[PDB]
């Protein structure tokens, strides 16, 4: 009960570090918010399904989000890079549970969202190449 | 091939590094100070397997120039090259260790400067702030740099020549580059001691620097001014006292033609105008070792030549304030006596008392019927303050002008002064604001109780129509004044033999009660607490206190203990300062 | 005579007028040895104390300088023969009342001289005007403080005369009062008579100890507190200076520890502080007495409230702690709300209980002083965050013995407590260095300990939800990480023990115990068993 | 020097005792020897400076003339290895020497036990000069009417274990007024001067 109250804390927190959101200086050198990934891979382990779904919303927010100028498209582009390599350690991370009963979120929360990806994605020249670059590892 | 050729990269890219800047200077030294890390090894486990380590001329070549490099970046704009130049220095210190175990044989004769050097370390772990508070502390430890070597001493000259082509430069020009002059600038003082020792570049320093006090340019000679006022006065290095004082004097020596007439002028004006502001916070910072080199040089002269210049001034809203702060200046100069040399105190003290008796004009400002001019109270006020400081034990002493007895001439004195309190005294008369009457009223009563007591013969007679005073205030003051001169002897009559040796008997007991197990809570306190500009008088009494009790064993036992359980290296504290 | 018309203050009493202007007239007298020192002074200290810090400035002012004069005639008298050795002391205690520290205790604090205020220049032109009618306060310690300091003056002279009879005069006059109800005298007047009286009776303590009780019963009953509430205060410091010359041999001596245990229960800053300094000597008293040499606290303590326990365990119920089951966590719930006293002063005096309290457990067990035991465990935890010894001794051991030892704390109850206290230690406090201490001895008992960490989980739920969100600390930040982890490590499994599990066996409120004092002071409403175990306590004790 | 051991003044011997207890007792709480450390420290900061430079020191009016000066500046280095029971290292010039020092271990060594062997507590060595020492109080009254407040801030800290009452916190405040403010200081008709 307590304990799940405290994960969300950790995953919030995530999200309001996030260069579209606004910095707000809590980075603390980012070794504050970098503890915080740690806790949230380590977590995974143990709430596999719980830490995956909370990526898959915070992806899909990211993606379905419009903001213009230079600042605004590296902070996304920036802030999906964490957020993809954030989700490719904790599926290294995961132990060879082999636990194949992902399927629920698979097919609905996290494919559509890495499929956009795997489009040529012709809007940015270097940020499409680094996305995706990243995506098919975790595909 | 090791050290030949190591060694000869070091000595190729530290020349670079101080030909010029370069946008990746921040870089190199990030990367030349692994280069440092990873030569230590190789020598640690070198010297391990065979000692046999050689220190070619080329060792030596490069060695020197690491240090030539390290101080030149620690006046660097970057906040991250200095801070990465500061912990440089451990690395320095640590070779020192490797080549030589024991320290005091080489790691303080190859590196003489080899404690202050540590330090470094200490400040470097700490919060990043503005290069201005940063460079306080780096500018206090360019301060305490006592041994003369190769790279301060070439450091100093290279740096020396960028900064004074920098400064010709911004004159020339008829806001970035200026901040880096001003660190250039105080780092070219804390370091001036390597440098010291006729002709000599650390002179010619001088003379530029005080020929940039009275810097009269239109673009920025304001920040120039209003900048090297502020540092040369409270960054300046102890050990360059004997010839800023000297340089400073010559050069008001020079205001006064022949016959002793001033000459007025504004540059003249604004360079005495300065000169109070130095002089004051130079004496208003008290520094450890500082009082060791007032004692050298003689301010006397300094001080009667400054005067005359303000004083035939004149009168005016401006002139009044300059008078204000240069009568708070000698009153700074009244703390500092005991630390200051004085070739003649009492001739000296006199004639200062003489031409501030001048200034000192009550109720001036109703007969001039203009508010603007309130100022004359706070310099009346301000007057008053030196003269109670000049007149704390100052007998009286008539110049030889005219040939008459001594006895009379002093007589003579005394009133003259003695009439010119009670003059003012009346003055500041509640019928006759009330904070500065009632301040002023003070002051006026405190100046005469002190001249009394220090000629008593001589001005008693004078003194005792006070005794029915108008005031009863004053009435009661002058009564306690007057009651411990009776307590005091007129003679030695063995009186303090009697009654100060009983009544000062207890003061031994408290200082040296013998706390339980050797606690002596009071000396332990006692030499803490105490700054250490006095610590000399400090050590000499307790020593000769506790001899004369025959105790001084529990205070050498409990004074060391401290000292070498808190540090293993219960030698090297104990030569230490 | 104003005993026959109480008044709950003098300035409000009819006599007032009549008291204040016959202090003017012993003001003058005091001068030149007017007032015959040699024969009145008995009765002259007896008035001071009455009259310190009461009244208008000038009023209080004028007791001052009554002192300055008292004392000044003694050392200029010639009918008292005073040896050369007595008069130094005289002349130093002159000096010492003319300093900053009794202008504060008279209350002429921020007063550059008393006489300037006692002494009026236009006083036969125009009458007295007096004003501002903000008066501030007095404390019964600073009544002990000038009522020591006379007693030093009176011992010293007595010496010097023979077969002096001033002593026992002064005693018969306080003890007058000490025993008459007078809601403006009888509180002054007992804070002197413990403090001059040589010797008590049984008679004498049962009149203190039943008119405690009827002091608390005020309280309740009527709507005037602060009237009744330095009544008890001031009983307790009598009590706690008559110990010392109590009978070798007396019950009482024992059973004034659980006197003290029921005044800090009273959630006041000024009960709970007179508490603390009874236990202070009440256990340096029985120390002297050698009753702990063989026998630990809680024995002798818990010996002596068996004929009473019936009503014990009733009290016991509502505070939500038990003594019988668990002594030493007991006694250290009730001694962990001294950490919220505002005064830096009795957290000193709580933290040398504990040392006290430490060093005979540990000497009843001859386990060395530092040893890490069942029973000397509460009390370190406590005093790890304060005593460097206790830390150094007991370090933890993922960095000589390492707390949180699972070979001897093998009991769910003997270290669910120690989780207890280290919750509550850290609910309430504010500090980096002791949060950082905790936290990390807290990380290591959720990994050690799983079963029983989860019973924790409310306490530190707030205040670990509010730090992860916007705590910026590596330093601080990295043992909640851990702890989080083990959480969720050790959980999916159905949880042996809940939160309610402390409440299973009476330690239910023992974290709220420690809280801070309530702004809002008011009787808790439970001391009528107070008073019923204060009964039980004299008729048991005290027959006759 | 050796010789000399009577010669010592007592002061310096209390003075050495205390190096040595000190010595010992850091040596405790941690093959070094106490005695070895104080005598190497007393030599080379108390006897060998004067040989170095006896002009600076006041010994002789006049310069030594400079081949004079170098056989004494050669002598200390010997005379410091002694102490250290350190060979010649890298130091062929003077390693001959070497043999010489070997002899002379042991005679340094009793000389510094002699000064070290003196009693913790002088209750044989009593001297009851109990001057007056009139100048000197006068210094130590002014230096702590100016520190009053500082000193007792210290004291503040500790000490809660007991009332200060009867504790020099107590009786310093006491005490120091009732003496009064310390007079002004003498002028000095000499320059200023240092020890
Ligand atoms: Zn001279």
């Amino acid at each position: 009960h307590r304990p799940v109250e405290w994960v969300q804390a950790v995953v919030s927190r995530f999200d309001e570090q996030l260069p579209i959101k606004t910095g707000q200086q809590n980075t603390h050198t980012k070794v504050s918010t970098e503890h915080n990934k740690e806790c949230l891979i380590n977590i995974s382990k143990y709430k596999f399904s719980l830490v995956i779904s909370g990526l898959t919303t915070i992806l899909k927010n990211v993606n379905n989000m419009r903001i213009f100028g230079e600042a605004a498209e590296k902070n996304l582009y920036l802030s999906q890079l964490i957020i993809l390599d954030t989700l490719e350690k904790c599926l290294a991370g995961q132990p060879k549970d082999t636990m194949r009963l992902d399927e629920t979120m698979l097919v609905k929360q996290l494919l559509p969202e890495i499929c956009h990806f795997l489009h040529t994605c012709r809007e940015g020249n270097q940020h499409a190449a680094e996305l995706r670059n990243s995506a098919s590892g975790v595909l | 091939t090791f050290w030949e050729i190591s060694s000869q990269m070091l000595f190729y890219i530290c020349k670079k590094l101080t030909s010029h800047q370069m946008l990746s200077s921040t870089e190199i030294l990030k990367w030349l100070r692994e280069i440092l890390i990873c030569r230590n090894k190789f020598l640690l486990k070198n010297k391990q397997a065979d000692r046999s380590s050689g220190t070619p001329p080329i060792c030596r070549q490069a060695q020197t120039k690491l240090e030539v490099a390290l101080y030149m970046f620690l006046w660097n704009p970057d906040t991250e090259a200095v801070l990465v130049a500061m912990s440089c220095f451990r690395h320095l210190c640590e070779e020192a260790d490797i080549r030589c175990g024991v320290d005091e044989v080489s790691v303080h004769n190859l590196l003489p400067n080899y404690n202050t050097f540590m330090e470094f370390a200490s400040v470097s772990n700490m919060m990043s702030t503005g290069r201005a508070a940063l460079q306080k502390r780096v500018m206090a430890l360019l301060r305490r740099i006592e041994h003369p070597t190769a790279g301060n001493t070439e450091a100093w000259e290279d740096t020396h020549a960028k900064w004074e082509q920098a400064t010709k430069l911004i004159l020339n020009y008829p806001t970035d580059s200026l901040q880096e002059w001003i660190n250039m600038t105080g780092f070219l003082c804390a370091l001036g001691g390597v440098c010291l020792q006729a002709d000599t570049p650390v002179s010619k320093f001088m003379d530029r620097l005080l020929s940039l006090m009275v810097c009269n340019h239109e673009k920025v000679g304001l920040q120039i001014r209003t900048n090297v006022k502020d540092l040369v006065g409270l960054e300046l290095s102890p050990a360059l006292y004997p010839m800023l004082f000297n340089k400073l004097k010559n050069t008001i020596s020079k205001f006064f033609d022949s016959q002793g007439q001033v000459l007025l002028t504004d540059t003249n004006t604004q360079f005495v105008e300065q000169t109070i502001a130095i002089m004051k916070n130079l004496l208003d910072n008290h520094t450890e070792g500082s009082s060791e080199h007032l004692g050298q040089a003689s301010i006397e002269t300094m001080m009667l030549n400054l005067v005359r210049y303000v004083r035939v001034l004149g009168n005016m809203v401006h002139a009044i304030q300059i008078k204000t702060k240069l009568c708070q200046l000698v009153e700074v100069m009244m703390a500092r006596r005991d630390d200051l040399s004085f070739c003649q105190e009492m001739k000296f003290r006199n004639k200062m008392v003489e031409y501030l008796t001048d200034w000192v004009m009550g109720t001036s400002n109703q007969a001039a019927d203009d508010d603007v001019k309130c100022l004359t109270r706070d310099l009346d006020q301000a007057s008053m303050e030196a003269v109670v400081s000049l007149l704390a034990g100052l007998p009286l002493q008539p110049e030889e002008g005219d040939g008459v007895e001594l006895m009379e001439a002093k007589s003579q004195l005394f009133l003259k002064y003695f009439t010119l309190f009670m003059n003012l005294l009346n003055d500041c008369s509640e019928v006759e604001m009330s904070r500065r009457l009632a301040s002023l009223r003070h002051c006026t009563v405190l100046a005469m109780s002190n001249l009394l007591n220090a000629n008593v013969d001589s001005g008693l007679m004078h003194s005792i129509g006070l005794g029915y005073h108008k005031d009863l205030q004053t009435r009661a003051t002058f009564m306690e004044v007057l009651t411990k001169i009776l307590q005091q002897g007129t003679e030695f009559d063995t009186l303090a033999e009697t009654v100060l040796a009983d009544r000062f008997e207890r003061l031994v007991e408290l200082v040296t009660m013998m706390g339980d197990q050797g606690e002596l809570p009071i000396a332990m306190a006692l030499a803490n607490v105490v700054p250490c500009s006095q610590w000399d008088e400090l050590a000499r009494v307790l020593v000769t206190l506790f001899d004369s009790r025959h105790l001084l064993y529990q205070l050498l036992w409990n004074m060391f203990s401290k000292e070498v359980e808190l540090a293993d290296s219960m030698q090297t504290l104990f030569r230490g300062n | 005579k104003t005993c026959l018309s109480p008044t709950p203050t003098l300035e409000q009493h009819l006599m007032w007028d009549d008291i204040a202007i016959l202090a003017r007239y012993m003001l003058m007298l005091s001068f030149n040895n007017s007032l015959d020192v040699a024969a009145h002074l008995p009765y002259l200290f007896h008035v001071v104390t009455f009259l310190v810090a009461t009244g208008p400035l000038s009023l209080r002012a004028s007791t001052h300088g009554l002192v300055i004069n008292i004392i000044h005639s003694l050392c200029t008298c010639s009918q008292l023969h005073f040896s050369e050795e007595t008069k130094q002391v005289l002349r130093l205690s002159l000096t010492e009342f003319s300093l900053p520290k009794f202008y504060l205790l008279f209350g002429i604090s921020k007063v550059k001289s008393a006489a300037v205020i006692a002494f009026r220049s236009s006083y036969r032109d125009r009458s007295f005007s007096p004003g501002s009618y903000e008066r501030e306060t007095f404390a019964l310690t600073s009544l002990e403080t000038v009522t020591e300091a006379l007693l030093e003056i009176m011992e010293a002279c007595m010496r010097d005369i023979p077969t002096c009879k001033w002593l026992d005069q002064w005693t018969e006059l306080a003890q007058r009062f000490a025993f008459q109800y007078n809601p403006s005298l009888q509180p002054r007047a007992l804070v002197v008579f413990g403090c001059i009286s040589k010797r008590v009776s049984h008679g004498q303590i049962k009149q203190i100890i039943r008119i405690l009780s009827k002091a608390l019963e005020s309280c309740l009953k009527g709507p005037d507190t602060y009237n009744s509430q330095v009544l008890i205060e001031a009983t307790v410091i009598a009590l706690t200076k008559l110990q010392p010359l109590l009978n070798k041999d007396s019950p009482l001596h024992k059973a004034l520890f659980w006197v003290a245990v029921a005044v800090l229960q009273l959630d006041e800053v000024n009960l709970y502080s007179a508490g603390t300094a009874l236990l202070e000597q009440n256990l340096h008293t029985l120390d002297s007495l050698r009753i702990f040499n063989d026998k630990s606290p809680e024995e002798v303590f818990m010996a002596i409230r068996n004929p009473l326990e019936w009503h014990c365990k009733q009290m016991d119920h509502f505070v939500g702690l038990n003594f019988n089951s668990n002594f030493n966590f007991a006694l250290v719930g009730h001694l962990l709300k001294g950490y919220r006293h505002p005064s830096p002063a009795i957290v000193a005096r709580t933290v040398r209980i504990l040392h006290t309290l430490l060093t005979l457990v540990n000497k009843h067990r001859n386990c060395d002083k530092f040893e890490v035991n069942t029973q000397s465990v509460a009390y370190l935890a406590a005093l790890l965050t304060v005593s460097e010894e206790v830390r150094s001794r007991c370090s933890l051991k993922h960095r000589s013995n390492v707390l949180l030892d699972e070979e001897v704390l093998t009991d769910p109850k003997i270290q669910a407590l120690l989780l207890t206290v280290l919750a509550t230690l850290v609910k309430y406090t504010t500090d980096e260095f002791d949060q950082r201490i905790l936290y990390e001895y807290l990380a290591e008992a959720s990994v050690v300990f799983p079963k029983v960490f989860p019973v924790v989980h409310n306490l530190l739920d707030s205040k670990i939800n509010t730090l992860l969100s916007l705590c910026q600390d590596p330093n601080l930040l990295n043992p909640i990480h851990g702890i989080v982890q083990s959480v969720v490590y050790h959980e999916e499994s159905p949880p042996q023990y809940q939160t309610s599990y402390l409440q299973s066996f009476g330690f239910n409120g023992l974290w709220r115990f420690a809280g801070p004092f309530s702004k809002q002071t008011q009787i808790p409403d439970y001391a009528e068993l107070i008073v019923k175990f204060l009964d039980a306590l004299i008729d048991t004790y005290l027959p006759g | 020097i050796i010789s000399s051991s009577s010669e010592f003044p007592p002061q310096l011997r209390s003075v050495c005792h205390c190096l040595y207890q000190a010595t010992c007792h850091s040596l405790l709480n941690k093959p070094q020897n106490s005695i070895g450390a104080v005598g190497s420290a007393m030599f080379l900061r108390f006897i060998n400076p004067a040989i170095v430079s006896p002009y600076e020191a006041g010994i002789l009016d006049k310069k030594p003339p400079p081949r004079i000066e170098r056989g004494l500046k050669l002598m200390s280095k010997i005379l410091q290895s002694i102490a250290n029971h350190v060979l010649f290292t890298k130091e062929e010039h003077m390693r001959p020497f070497n043999d010489f020092v070997k002899s002379n271990f042991d005679a340094a060594r009793r000389f510094f036990l002699d000064i070290a062997s003196d009693c913790p507590t002088s209750d044989a060595v009593n001297h009851s000069l109990s001057f007056i020492s009139d100048g000197n109080v006068l210094a130590l009254h002014r230096l702590l009417w100016n520190n009053q407040e500082k000193i007792g801030q210290y004291l503040s800290s500790n000490r809660d274990h007991k009332a200060v009452g009867r504790r020099p916190f107590d009786k310093m405040a006491t005490l120091l007024a009732y003496l009064g403010p310390p007079e002004h200081k003498p002028v000095a008709d000499t320059h200023w001067s240092s020890l």
